């Protein structure tokens, strides 16, 4: 009948360079450690490999002189099976609105993972590079590397995240109250972050400090653009 | 990082800051590249090729970056004897 | 009593003075009829209020500058204060001398003119 | 007191590297600390180091880089017999691929990778990675 | 400095520094401001070195040059003394002033209509404009400012020492800053008198 979308007019500088398609991958963005402030940038590069896995839909409620008032707080995971995962929390008066608020927030907070090998090479990394940890308020995880074909040996909660990450082999162990899973999953996600923030002898050679996209593509942005 | 083939893997190879010798993650929004402009040094007029640096958030937030940026320019120019 | 003006009055009162500054008098009745023509106020009692506050503002605007809204002639005199002040054209009075321990810095940086010496007593509060 | 000298030493260079430093001062200079840091220098985790001399015991000063993540001591000193080795190195290292347990043998002080090629067990001292 | 004497401080500018009392600096010190000071008098007042001020002026100014857009080097000052000075700075040289109260969230919002993403900042006095400094470290802005002896360094990459307690020290320093960027980029270069002076970068100063 009537056709054509028009969606996503950027109000963000970084968003405009993507929309004009002078930034060709997310990998450039992460290398300059920029914020991402829009949820359509990620959904432009990807959007046909991102799945969601709604973990829990948890009530909370406070007390007032007229009685209870309940809001629903849901956690929603996100990730494609090539190395990018994310996670988000949001709460709202009702259910569906809170879920849809979290599916947006999880895309925003998406990060890459670094995968590595066991003790020898045959191509295609299958496991975690080094033995790392991640803590969120008395919960911690100890992601330990593992040989091929052992599968992910973990509890149900981190087994979601690590499987979406493409980390197919891992040994784990938990410590502390894992019953309150909001800590447990955020502590897993904390660990998965540290993989590119862990220094290894590979990375000891010095970087060349290539010029920023902000600098090079500034010529199009001298019109009125911000 | 190399494999059996020597084939390079890892989605991005991160960048390593000058005065701290450590690597800054995908989310780390206190880490700044800082461009100093070179000049010809015969007339003191701008000439093209910049000196570019990088600094991590940890040294920035404690207030040590000021010394690092000074020392970097002290081992090069423009700084003689300060 | 009571009758403290609401924000709906104070919002439009400022606007109406900015864009129709010239039309204003300082009489109630004249400022009423202007507001009736340059805009429509859908009530009668509301009109009698907005005029009276427009009048009460216009008294103060003929003194120093109001901090809620702008007019042209104030931004003129703003510019006139902010491009030259009559106090100086000289920098600062052209010659100012300094006391020693500043002279020692200048000695080691190839300067040796236009100085005075006074070697003021010890010490802080003493 | 200062029961074990080497154990007090490593914590300084560990603490110092975290804050962001590149010169330190470690005392009181044992010969054991020298040959430790020699092996740790070859692999490339620290730079050249200057031994100040005093009659008392000396003092040592080190130039270091961010390549080091942590060097720890393991005390008291246990024995290894080249089948106990695999159990130790699993617990103490982030990965099989890199990391270096140090030890002393009758063939001198060295990493574990070298000791396996000489068929020498001995007493373990510390580690690093 | 770098180039032998075609960038190095002249005899002329020394008079201006001393007449505006820039060399003087407050009683209290920090441990990041120890090196910039030379020594104390016989009285509480600590004498900033002017050689060390001059070197920091240059690479600071050279970084303001290094950007390829002069409309996104956002200067900020909120003290009354630093209002008139910055206004002439960003009028003469292409820059964006933010005068008076900052109104927080203007470097992290998508709803505010004063939202901007600049690259650099040039701030007067950390302890009046602590707000933009904290928000700079959420969106990766390089930062420059004017420090005093008792002003601490934190969320700043380079300092430009000054007396700056509300003086002719302020306006003189902003004039010199705008002079240098034009010697490298502009055609004002010759390094012999510029038409614009520091006699209108000084404070309003309520008149008779």
């Amino acid at each position: 009948g009537k056709a054509g979308d028009k969606e996503w007019l950027p109000v963000t500088k970084l968003g405009r360079l993507v929309k004009d398609m002078k930034i060709k991958s997310l990998e450039e963005i992460y290398l300059f450690s920029l914020p991402i402030k829009e949820s359509e940038i990620i959904d432009f590069f990807l959007g046909a490999a991102l799945k969601d896995k709604v973990l829990k839909i948890m009530p909370v409620q406070k007390q007032t002189q007229a009685g209870q008032r309940t809001r629903f707080k849901a956690f929603v995971a996100i990730g494609d099976y090539n190395g990018h995962v994310g996670l988000g929390m949001k709460c709202s008066k009702e259910v569906a609105t809170a879920i849809r608020g979290a599916i947006i927030l999880a895309k925003l907070s998406i990060v890459p993972v670094r995968r590595g090998y066991w003790g020898n090479k045959i191509g295609k990394p299958h496991t975690v590079r080094c033995k790392v940890t991640g803590r969120c308020g008395s919960v911690l995880v100890r992601l330990i590397p593992a040989p091929r074909g052992t599968g992910i040996i973990s509890a149900p909660v981190p087994k979601k995240l690590l499987l979406m990450a493409g980390i197919d082999d891992c040994y784990t162990s938990a410590g502390g109250c894992t019953a309150t899973l909001g800590n447990f999953a955020k502590a897993t996600f904390d660990a998965i972050s540290k993989t590119y923030s862990y220094l290894t002898p590979d990375l000891w050679k010095e970087t060349v400090f290539t010029k920023s996209p902000y600098q090079e593509f500034t010529d199009h942005l001298v019109k009125t653009h911000t | 990082m190399q494999s059996n083939a020597g084939e390079f893997v890892d989605l991005y190879v991160p960048r390593k800051c000058s005065a701290s010798n450590r690597i800054i993650g995908a989310k780390d929004h206190a880490s700044i590249p800082m461009n100093v402009a070179e000049v010809d040094k015969v007339t003191g007029r701008f000439n093209g090729q910049s000196k570019t640096y990088a600094i991590c958030g940890a040294i920035r937030r404690m207030g040590e970056s000021d010394d690092s940026i000074l020392r970097l320019a002290k081992s090069h120019g423009i700084v003689s004897q300060n | 009593m009571g009758r403290v003006r609401t924000k709906t009055v104070k919002k439009a009162a400022r606007v109406i003075i900015e864009k129709y500054y010239t039309r204003l008098g300082n009489d109630f009745h004249t400022n009423k009829r202007v507001c009736e023509e340059i805009a429509i106020i859908p009530s009668k009692k509301l009109r009698n209020k907005i005029a009276g506050y427009v009048t009460h503002l216009m008294k103060r605007i003929q003194r120093g500058p109001v901090r809620g809204i702008s007019i042209k002639l104030q931004e003129e005199e703003r510019e006139r204060r902010d491009n030259y002040v009559p106090e100086v054209s000289a920098l600062d009075q052209e010659i100012i001398e300094v006391d020693p321990d500043t002279k020692e810095m200048l000695k080691l940086l190839d300067f040796g003119s236009l100085s005075n010496l006074q070697v003021t007593q010890p010490t802080v509060g003493m | 007191v200062r029961m074990n000298v080497l154990a007090d030493a490593l914590k300084s260079i560990n603490n110092a590297e975290k804050r962001g430093k590149r010169q330190v001062l470690i005392r009181p200079c044992s010969k054991v600390i020298v040959r430790f840091l020699t092996v740790m220098m070859k692999h490339g985790y620290i730079g050249e180091f200057e031994i100040i001399d005093d009659h008392r015991a000396g003092k040592i000063v080190v130039n270091l880089t961010g390549r080091l993540n942590k060097c720890g001591v393991i005390s008291p000193r246990f024995d290894v017999q080249l089948k106990d080795l695999e159990k130790w190195q699993n617990n103490l290292l982030p990965s099989r691929q890199f990391g270096f347990i140090v030890l002393t043998t009758s063939a001198g002080i060295m990493d574990h990778e070298e000791a396996r090629r000489k068929h020498t067990g001995g007493k373990i001292l510390g580690f690093f990675f | 400095s770098g180039a032998l004497d075609v960038l190095q401080m002249k005899e002329e500018d020394v008079l201006k520094f001393l007449a505006a009392g820039t060399h003087l600096g407050g009683t209290n010190l920090d441990f990041q401001m120890e090196q910039y000071i030379y020594k104390r008098k016989s009285d509480g007042i600590y004498i900033i070195n002017l050689k060390r001020t001059w070197e920091k002026l240059l690479l600071a100014a050279r970084a303001i040059v290094a950007i390829e857009n002069p409309a996104d080097v956002s200067v900020i000052s909120s003290r009354n003394t630093g209002q008139r000075a910055v206004l002439k700075f960003a009028a003469a040289t292409g820059a964006t002033p933010i005068a008076g109260r900052f109104t927080p969230g203007t470097f992290t919002n998508q709803i505010q209509a004063a939202f901007r993403e600049p690259r650099l900042l040039v701030v007067t006095d950390p302890r009046a404009d602590h707000q933009p400094l904290t928000e700079a470290s959420y969106v990766n802005l390089p930062t420059i400012a004017l420090c005093n002896t008792d002003s601490p360094l934190r969320y700043v990459d380079i300092a430009i020492p000054c007396n700056n307690k509300g003086a002719h020290s302020v306006g003189l320093m902003w004039w010199m800053l705008a002079r240098e960027v034009l010697r490298m980029r502009g055609t004002i270069s010759r390094e012999h008198p510029w038409e614009v002076m520091p006699d209108l970068y000084f404070y309003r100063d309520p008149e008779e």
